[PDB]
RNA sequence: GUAAAUUUAACUGUUAGUCCAAAGAGGAACAGCUCUUUGGACACUAGGAAAAAACCUUGUAGAGAGAGUAAAAAAUUUAACA
């Protein structure tokens, strides 16, 4: 009862232009990545652009699912601007570990998880459904893992010693990813 | 883009553990460094095959002797992933001018200053 | 858009630095 | 007055290479040892009262 | 059209064998 | 054997010239040190101070 | 740490780039595709990867019915009580 929901609780419409870059889908986010005024979120796992059909998709199927009353729901992705020409559609990037969408209100991530679940599949990317219970389980588990590996060697320290002249065969970039980001996509199982 | 690769500072300071796994001492440094080729050259970037020649490493498995000396150790540092770096051990000190002549440098980094080739009593 | 294929070194480099988990000497569900 | 403040941080010890480090000169920091007479004792209470009645 | 390759046992005991002899060397250069 | 009894006569005599280069090196920086600290008490006083100081 | 460098006197030939890794810029975030940059390999050998220009090991100058090594062999079968 205590959480009150906005004048305007469905997802707001997404323009398909503007009004008025491969490197913007790759490697870990570094904005979005914690939940504003909403518990439950979609994680983006992957990096893939987004065009306006994407959002027509999503934002219909939220709205119909979720009960205004119940929950509400903000967008944290903006509007279409990088141009991809074939400019034959607008698109928006996605960086791995960012909350496509937001999901808060009176409900439970049981009751959330369905709709954004199913929306989730749909992304051009991996995404999983997420609540801050869970989200700061899979960091706080992925944080565990690596204190308690027991392989003595990492990617991390192979990459930056340069140990066996291994740079040759990386990116300058697999520096600061420490292996776990293998272009647009994330692997997650990696320490 | 491939580039020369600049190692962290880090990466070269040894800590507690290390010292008693590998057996060095801190506080009195080895003087001379065992260097020997074990990869090859090939398939490596040229400033690298250059570092090999100035230290004279262009034989694999030939032990070369070398100062161990922050202006040495930089050269080191760009080749470390093709080379074994051995402490030179003197158990019995500096060879002689009568004991040039009978030196042997035995595969565990000790330079010895009698070889006799014969049994051990006992 | 597909996983491109990685340099036969790097999915060495990979295969070496895969998470170890640790292993109880006994078993936690053996044990009261 | 920005002229003002300019010289008097031109003369500030910087951390930074400046042009008084290569041309201005080496000196010992130690000061220079005076072997001269001592200065004459002076008392400055009557010595401003004159001068503001002069 | 390239197929597959796999790391076996003994090419990852191969490569933990450099790393063992890089990771000496990184100590004895530290003094 | 000829051949490996020179090899190792170059490598000892190797061994010996780098060691001996290495500790006259160390020796003569210590020199240095050494007389810097005695150059600096070498002008301590060359004129006794007697101006202000009693 | 190394042993090459510049200059002078003469002179000749080669140079229509392929693949791999990396960073961009175009195509379709296609091509064994378009362009540039960094490095590697390929007209110098051999071993390995099934055959194998381009990946890995290794450099290449002979003889031996000796020896130590390098790279070098892919894994996996997916719940339930009422």
């Amino acid at each position: 009862e205590d959480v009150s929901i906005p004048e305007k609780p469905k997802l707001r419409f997404i323009e398909r232009a503007p009004l008025v870059n491969l490197s913007d889908i790759r490697g870990p986010s570094t904005e979005a990545t914690e939940f504003t005024e909403g518990n439950f979120a979609i994680l983006a796992l992957g990096g893939g652009y987004l065009h306006w059909g994407h959002f027509e998709m999503m934002r219909l199927t939220i709205n119909r699912s979720m009960d205004p009353k119940n929950m509400f729901a903000i967008w944290r992705v903006p509007a279409p601007f990088k141009p991809i020409t074939r400019i034959d559609h607008y698109v928006t990037p996605v960086k791995a570990g960012r909350l496509v969408v937001e999901m808060g209100g009176r409900c439970e991530f049981e009751e959330v998880q369905g709709f954004l679940d199913q929306v989730a599949h749909k992304l051009p990317f991996a995404a999983k459904a997420v609540s801050r219970g869970t989200l700061e389980k899979m960091r706080k588990d992925q944080e565990e893992r690596e204190r308690n590996n027991q392989n003595p060697w990492t990617f991390e320290r192979i990459a930056t010693a340069n140990m066996l002249g291994i740079r040759k065969v990386l990116s300058p970039y697999d520096l600061t990813h420490k292996g776990k980001y293998w272009g647009k996509f994330y692997m997650p199982k990696r320490v | 883009k491939f580039t020369r690769s600049r190692i962290p500072e880090k990466v070269f300071q040894a800590s507690p553990e290390d010292h008693e796994k590998y057996g060095g001492d801190p506080q009195n440094p080895h003087k001379l460094h065992i260097v020997t080729r074990i990869k090859s050259t090939r398939r490596r970037p040229y400033w690298e095959k250059d570092i090999i020649k100035m230290l004279g490493l262009e034989k694999a498995h030939t032990p070369q002797v070398h100062k161990n000396i922050p202006s040495v150790n930089a050269k080191l540092k760009v080749v470390k992933h093709l080379i074994r770096i051995k402490p030179l051990k003197l158990p019995q000190g500096l060879p002689a001018e009568e004991n040039m002549s009978n030196t042997c440098l035995k595969s565990t980094g000790e330079l010895v200053v009698q070889w006799h080739l014969k049994p051990v009593e006992q | 858009r597909h996983r491109r294929v990685m340099h036969f070194q790097r999915q060495k480099l990979m295969a070496v630095t895969e998470y170890i988990p640790p292993k109880p000497a006994i078993h936690p569900s053996c044990l009261p | 007055r920005y002229r003002r403040r300019a010289e008097q941080e031109a003369q500030a010890p910087h951390w930074w290479r400046t042009y008084r480090e290569y041309f201005g000169e080496k000196t010992d920091p130690k000061e220079k040892i005076d072997i001269g007479l001592p200065p004459p004792k002076v008392s400055r209470t009557q010595q401003l009262l004159e001068r503001k009645q002069a | 059209h390239r197929r597959p390759r796999f790391v076996s046992l003994r090419a990852k005991q191969n490569m933990i064998r450099r790393l063992e002899i890089e990771a000496e060397n990184h100590y004895w250069l530290s003094m | 054997q000829l051949r490996r009894k020179a090899e190792r006569e170059t490598f000892a005599r190797r061994v010996v010239l780098l060691s001996q280069e290495m500790d006259a090196g160390l020796q003569a920086w210590q020199l240095r040190q050494q007389k810097l600290q005695e150059e600096q008490r070498k002008q301590e006083n060359a004129l006794k101070p007697k101006g202000a100081s009693l």
